[PDB]
């Protein structure tokens, strides 16, 4: 080798051997995450060093905590990390069709073709299979029992069926009460919280907000209802000055009217917030809840506990933002011009302790436009089941509304799409022949999966849904628990559009950079 | 212990004909690695790198800087590859094979009792004449046409990995150099390392890629209550910041009233506000800056419905000074109405996968734009930033020098000719190197033919004798099928610049290596 | 894994694990051997620990000669060495049917089949292929220009084809004149010596013997005409009494009196060959020739070179059989019954040396029976190329006129057998159909392989040939030279019978075997 003459320490793989790195690295990640495809797969306990548990299947979470130092896993890896981010389902049958582009292209590569006509025939069978997939798809004008369909069949996937009723009605609901008016609907309105109350199938949605922190304040009121919200953002602690300067004074009576003075600035900004509470018709209950994202010295704290006001402290940064759209007030970053008109309104703010653990609730409001769905699971490994399929089911009705066309479900998109490459397969009229019946082969394995995790046959089963869609019009697909061809449209089984667009488009870009790839060397050192 | 007497401890001397032909097996090895990257049939290179990530390329320069070698003759390779890399966009890797071949047919001569003056000095003569050939076959390209300049860019990312999407690469890379051709005083500059920044975002597809009419940063709004959907926006660029910190001074306030440190907490809340009343006498809508901004500051700019934007990189405010037309002021009481930056298109604070991003676009004549690039990965998007950075300089060199060679096989054997003749009134003991020469630079035709699996024999002989003739002489070798194409069909053209740098730095590399006779390694530095 | 519990320094293999380890293995020996098969193969250094040098490109003694520590290539090394244990060629042919039995298997048992149903195909695809076999073969009654056409063959496929028409010569001629009569020719008859005179293309055939040691005297003749054979199993040396004895005497005059009484009984074996150089009429040249088997002494050595009797010693254990059968005589173990019909006759027993080594010659015998190619090659390593490729091509011609048919060349019998398997493929009627399909196009490597090592195209050959025999009724195969498809019948390139029959018996058995095997594992320590 070339490379071995000038670094003696440099490994290197030839044009025949390269080729067999990626692609028996390929089938070694395939028969890994086909395991766990579908509502019949099989969970995954992740052990890292530490010693905690990781029980997922989805295959996002799989290809990044697993002990695994290859190059061409880590390619797939980076492929996978961007199918989670941009639409959330779709990991794990992006992996197959990567490992089934190889593995269908190693029949022909091996048999003295060359690599690159391999990839002539992908990209004439990628176009062929984009067009297909606008012809196939459903719009059904963004009914909300659509949208049931649409994040049933990602919860599914993800629990044992008896979540996913529950899960349904914590998505679903959560994603229409944002935006309306054809606006693009922003996920960091909704508030992940996790809690360890009663069990895994209590999740609810809170319509408010739900907060970490609670009062720091023994003396200040639990249960506050018809409460007023005053989102601050200013420093009620005690803050030097920015110039160093220190205090001078010359007998012991003078230095108590220093720290009468120096609190003095703290004490006015504690001023402008109980003539607040007298100034909105204080002759009732009227609570009073300030979340006050910076801290609050215990000197202001025991300023607010005598006039009925409650005061958290350190919040987040985004909670300046969902609970400004919840509570309906304004946002302030100073005490200027303090008015009625920022104030916010919820019928009821209580707090509730988990372990030494305050948790402060806002709910009944009127227009919320921000929701928070409570997880209270038992576990820490069970909080990372519903959190992973939360983000994962928001994600998918998320696409459901920006996109106006749904499309079908299991077997109803990858069966008919192979079918379409056959009746063009002599269109292409050259020496890509091949690459457009190794791109339909690799499309198969979504029903070869999902007939081999439910238990059924590989091969019997691809044979009776080809022949119910050859022999009609109708995308049928695969049932998970009969076997026998069952149409996607009308069981109730869909998909989105954009993970099937993204998966015919990174797919293919990265089986075409792979199969032309003959020097893996490892220099530089 | 008594310790040996010697001189110059612990180095090596190596002389002789094992430096002198050591130094030409060294260049071959480097020209045998990148031999499979040269034709539009070639094939990626996986690299890894001790940092931890992973290079897939199949660029001559992306490969080289990726390999640490021990030999010294072998390190002036790597920096021949950086000095293309950076003169021109995609004229590399040409010039280390031809380097190699150059000196393949230099070590026949060294065992033939030739002194290495005597080959170098003919190298320099056939120097001077390839410059003068290129000239002669040279054709005026018109840089007004549209048409005209996305075939040029089109032949040099029908090599690379971008060649899928030609119909979107070369409208991208040419609008790009277009809009950074910047020309203040009278002196003709275009900047595509500061201005034109390649911005990739890992998702979507690859055919939504598109260059904007404008910058964009990973940047978010200070403030929820900002507007993030502003039609024309007044954009006010700063430098300094607008909060308070310690000056640079030994400042050090004594305090003895009650009502003194009460006055100092009020004069860091008035000194803000002072500058922030200096800011919108002008009336802006964004403002931008580098430093941090206060509370307090953005409580003046939120009742005034100002959209700020916190810790934009001084890169970054350089390019969109050039794409709003405005002014970096490091001053707030010295803003002027010319320090304004209007003119600016729609800005919108989208988000891109849980993250958002300023957009900046549709300006009216922008000066600075940035290219949106968005695909499977990471891995492949840094392919198509290497491969445009490969299509945007070798549309500066047209804008700076339009004349095209005719590539593809059919520039290296019309000078292989046109040396052949010329030397035959040589009558020397230089003529004999004069002649490798013009068989060295058959090498770039032979490795057209060598990655698509066409004959070397049966090719060769028919490409020599169509140069024979003065009539036609553009006839090169077509990549894509693998027989002899005219190039005035296909469409295959180079720039000057790429075409005369290849030839410069191939002799030149020739000439340092075959001077070296001696090698003392050992000795330490300070 | 249960074996980890008994014993944890033992390794296992699941179930779908050792499938991978036989499969993957079984293709790093394809991918090597499949660069020798036919003329257009390269051939092969290989270099021992000691730093000599066996360039040879059979592959008995590629799979022997190579680095290897593994358990599935130790199986298909002991399948090859009966290969060429007792019909010869038929060895690199051999491990490429293994190669694709498995291969092509891994389609169908990764698809969800299991590995028995592929073995019931492969009883059911034999079963056709040995009628098919027998249908093919060609009788042509053993002539001796047939046997010129099978030894080219043979022979061509291991020599760069300027020493295959020296050769050849040396083979037919050779094996002809050994038995008569429907007689099992025996290989032991031919002498195959190494030797460095002239060039490699310079092996002839010697009609008589050739034996590798000299006479050990130097007052003996060193060419005999018409010379007479007297073979010896009797030692001539000095020997003792089994009993332990020794010598007694008193005087000095009695010391000399016991050594010349001990050599009497050693005389009187010399008495009885110099009384028979007497008795077939010695008043003529008359040359006399013994090689004797055991050693004799310089005393015995020293009387029969004052007759005239040219004695060698230290003779072979087949050189008793091969000289008693070329001289004529009778191989003596005493000297009781000597007699002129135990007597041999040879026209011409001259010697020659090569560097201190003399080598005896014996020829121009009437009906020898027995003959020895001299192979005199010039190096060392290339003795063995000469020597691997003999014993290939009198194995060859021995098996074509102990079987009375034979079979067609190179693409003329494994084509057709792959299209006798398609149109006999619905014949099973059950779940073995795909199992004669993986038969078939395993047998189709042999056209594959020689298309691909004479440089042409490997699946754009595969198409004409399977034409021509779909179109017409001749056995038409590959040719390596324009790639046109070629009846392999007319142009003289034939194959064995036995070679064939074994590679669809031996290949198939042991390919059968390996698909059942699911633990490999390593325990006993
Ligand atoms: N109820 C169902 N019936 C049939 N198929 C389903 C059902 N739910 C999900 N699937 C199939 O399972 C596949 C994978 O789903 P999921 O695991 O959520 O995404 P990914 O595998 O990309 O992580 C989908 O392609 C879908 O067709
Ligand atoms: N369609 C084509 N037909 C023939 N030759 C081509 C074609 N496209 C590119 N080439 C040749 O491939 C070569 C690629 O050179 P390249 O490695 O890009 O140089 P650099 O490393 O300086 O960018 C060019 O010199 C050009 O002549
Ligand atoms: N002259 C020839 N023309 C075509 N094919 C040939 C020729 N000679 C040998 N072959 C083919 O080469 C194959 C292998 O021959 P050989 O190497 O002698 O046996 P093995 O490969 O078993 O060691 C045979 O199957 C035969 O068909």
């Amino acid at each position: 080798a070339a490379v071995k003459t000038l670094n003696p320490k440099a490994e290197v793989a030839r044009a025949q051997a390269a080729l067999a790195v990626n692609i028996s690295a390929a089938r070694g990640l395939q028969d890994v995450l086909r395991t766990n495809l579908g509502p019949k797969g099989t969970m995954k306990m992740l052990v890292s060093g530490a010693g905690d548990i990781k029980l997922t299947k989805d295959g996002n979470v799989l290809l990044h905590e697993m002990q695994i130092q290859h190059p061409t896993a880590s390619l797939i890896a980076k492929v996978a990390t961007a199918q989670d981010d941009i639409t959330g389902d779709g990991t794990t049958s992006n992996v197959l069709i990567i490992g089934e582009l190889l593995k269908q292209a190693d029949l022909y590569i091996s048999e003295g073709l060359h690599p690159r006509i391999i990839t002539e025939g992908f990209e004439a069978a990628k176009e062929k299979a984009l067009q297909f997939l606008e012809e196939v798809k459903v719009s059904r004008e963004m009914d909300r029992e659509t949208l049931i369909d649409v994040a049933r069949t990602s919860l599914r996937t993800k629990v044992h069926a008896e979540l996913a009723d529950v899960l349904t009605e914590a998505v679903v609901d959560s994603i229409l009460a944002i935006k309306k008016q054809d606006e693009p609907i922003d996920l960091f309105m909704i508030e992940i919280m996790e809690m360890k109350h009663k069990s895994e199938t209590d999740t609810s949605l809170i319509r408010g907000l739900v907060l970490d922190h609670g009062a720091r304040h023994p003396d200040m009121k639990k249960r506050v209802e018809d409460a007023y919200i005053l989102t601050c953002n200013v420093s009620l602690e005690y803050e030097k000055t920015e110039v160093n300067s220190g205090f001078f004074y010359k007998s012991a009576e003078e230095r108590e009217k220093l720290v009468k003075a120096e609190r003095k600035f703290i004490e006015d900004r504690v001023k402008k917030i109980i003539e607040l509470k007298r100034k909105v018709c204080g002759d009732s209950d009227k609570g009073f809840v300030v979340i006050n994202q910076k801290g609050i010295d215990p000197f202001s704290l025991d300023a607010l506990s005598k006039e009925g006001i409650v005061a958290l402290r350190r919040a987040k940064r985004r909670n300046m933002e969902r609970l400004t759209l919840a509570c309906g007030g304004v946002a302030l970053n100073s005490f200027d011009d303090l008015s009625p008109d920022c104030l916010g309104h919820a019928g009821l703010v209580y707090e509730y302790t988990l372990g030494e653990e305050k948790f402060t609730f806002i709910e009944k409001c009127n227009n919320p436009r921000s929701v928070t769905l409570l997880i209270k699971g038992p576990n820490k490994h069970t909080l990372t089941q519903i959190k992973d399929a939360v983000r994962d089911g928001l994600r998918a009705v998320k696409n459901a509304i920006d996109d106006g066309c749904v499309v079908p479900g299991a077997g109803a998109v990858e069966v008919a799409m192979a079918e379409a490459l056959i009746k063009h397969k002599p269109s292409v009229k050259g020496r890509a022949q091949l690459g457009v019946q190794a791109f339909a082969d690799a499309l198969l394995i979504i029903p070869k999966v999902l007939a081999q995790n439910s238990g059924f046959d590989l091969q019997e089963t691809l044979v009776k849904i080809q022949a119910e869609h050859s022999e009609s019009g109708q995308l049928v697909g695969v049932d998970l628990n009969t076997g026998e061809p069952m149409v996607a449209a009308e069981v109730g089984v869909w998909d989105n559009y954009c993970v099937k667009k993204q998966l015919l488009h990174s797919c293919t870009v990265i089986a075409t950079n792979i199969l032309l790839v003959d020097e893996i060397m490892r220099a530089g050192m | 212990h008594r310790p040996v007497l010697v001189l110059s401890q612990n180095t090596k001397r190596e002389s002789g004909r094992k430096v002198q032909s050591g130094n030409i097996n060294a260049a071959k090895t480097i020209a045998d690695i990148i031999r499979t990257c040269l034709g539009p049939k070639s094939m990626m290179k996986m690299l890894l790198d001790p940092m931890g990530g992973i290079v897939m390329t199949n660029d001559g320069n992306a490969i080289l800087r990726e390999i640490q070698v021990q030999h010294p003759a072998a390190k002036s390779m790597i920096e021949i590859s950086r000095t293309q890399d950076e003169e021109v966009g995609d004229g590399t890797t040409s010039v280390i094979i031809l380097a190699g071949e150059m000196l393949s047919v230099a070590e026949h001569f060294l065992e033939q009792q030739m002194h290495p003056t005597v080959v170098i000095s003919a190298y320099r003569k056939a120097l001077d004449d390839m410059i003068s050939t290129l000239k002669k076959i040279s054709i005026p390209v018109d840089i007004s046409d549209s048409d005209m300049m996305l075939n040029i860019i089109n032949s040099s990312i029908t090599t690379k990995a971008i060649s899928r999407w030609s119909s979107l690469a070369c409208n991208i890379a040419l609008d790009a150099v277009k809009m950074v051709q910047f020309e203040e005083n009278g002196r003709k500059e275009i900047d595509i390392k500061k201005y034109a920044r390649v911005e990739k975002i890992p998702g979507g597809i690859i055919e939504d890629s598109c260059v904007l009419r404008g910058v964009m940063i990973n940047k978010d709004v200070t403030h929820p209550r900002m507007r993030r959907y502003i039609k024309n926006p007044r954009i006010v660029l700063l430098d300094s910041s607008l909060e308070y910190k310690k000056g640079e001074s030994q400042t050090d306030i004594e305090i003895t009233r009650e009502e003194d440190f009460t006055r100092i907490l009020q004069m860091e809340e008035e000194y803000i506000q002072q500058l922030c009343e200096d800011i919108i006498q002008l009336k802006p809508d964004v403002v931008i800056t580098e430093k941090g901004i206060s509370d307090l500051a953005q409580h003046y700019l939120m009742r005034a419905n100002i959209t700020a934007i916190r810790r934009v990189r001084k890169t970054d405010n350089n390019r969109i000074a050039r794409a709003c037309g405005a002014r970096i002021v490091s001053r707030p009481e010295e803003l002027r109405e010319d320090d304004v930056g209007t003119g600016a298109g729609l800005l919108e604070i989208k988000k891109i996968g849980d993250e958002y991003f300023t957009f900046i676009t549709d300006c009216k004549d922008p000066k600075a734009c940035t290219i949106l690039l968005r695909g499977a990965s990471k891995e492949i998007l840094s392919e198509v930033e290497r491969n445009l950075q490969d299509a945007m300089q070798v549309c500066r060199n047209v804008l700076l020098d339009p004349q095209l060679v005719p590539g593809g096989g059919a520039s290296e054997m019309a000078v292989a000719h046109a040396l052949t003749e010329k030397s035959k009134a040589m009558t020397g003991v230089e003529q004999w190197p004069y002649r490798a020469v013009a068989q060295a630079l058959e090498v770039i035709p032979r490795t057209l033919i060598q990655n698509c699996g066409a004959s070397t024999i049966r090719l060769l002989t028919s490409l020599r004798a169509k140069h024979t003739q003065e009539n036609c002489e553009t006839w090169g070798v077509n990549g894509e099928t693998g027989t002899l194409v005219d190039m005035k069909e296909l469409g295959i053209w180079e720039p000057l610049a790429v075409k005369l740098q290849t030839y410069k730095t191939a002799v030149e590399t020739a000439v340092l290596l075959l001077r070296i006779d001696d090698i003392v390694s050992g000795h330490k530095k300070k």
